[PDB]
């Protein structure tokens, strides 16, 4: 997918059509620090075991 | 964007989008020097045509 973004939140979508989604760890993968990439912005990607950790 | 698009294009071959964007530099520099040599390649020899 493409990360987009509405002008307010950030949302993860499929290339080919608008279905948006929240940004979390299974929607993306992780691969270095926030050096090397030209044109990386700033967000937060959600955790799904936050809640079960939590509880 | 020209810099998103090849990483659509490298994914198509097998290749992860984060090899481009961690070497941009060094690509746009490889893409940039190749294309110079075509009108040399062609200005040389002229039995190219
Ligand atoms: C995009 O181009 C603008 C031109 O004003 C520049 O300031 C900015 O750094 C560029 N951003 C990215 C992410 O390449």
């Amino acid at each position: 997918g493409v990360f987009v973004s509405n002008g307010t939140h950030w949302f993860v979508t499929q290339r080919n059509f608008y279905e948006p989604q929240i940004i979390t760890t299974d929607n993306t993968f992780v691969s270095g620090n926030c050096d090397v990439v030209i044109g990386i912005v700033n967000n937060t990607v959600y955790d799904p075991l936050q809640p079960e950790l939590d509880s | 964007p020209f810099p998103m698009q090849m990483a659509y294009r490298f994914n198509g071959i097998g290749v992860t989008q984060n090899v481009l964007y961690e070497n941009q530099k060094l690509i746009a520099n490889q893409f940039n020097s190749a294309i110079g040599k075509i009108q040399d390649s062609l200005s040389s020899t002229p039995s190219a045509l």
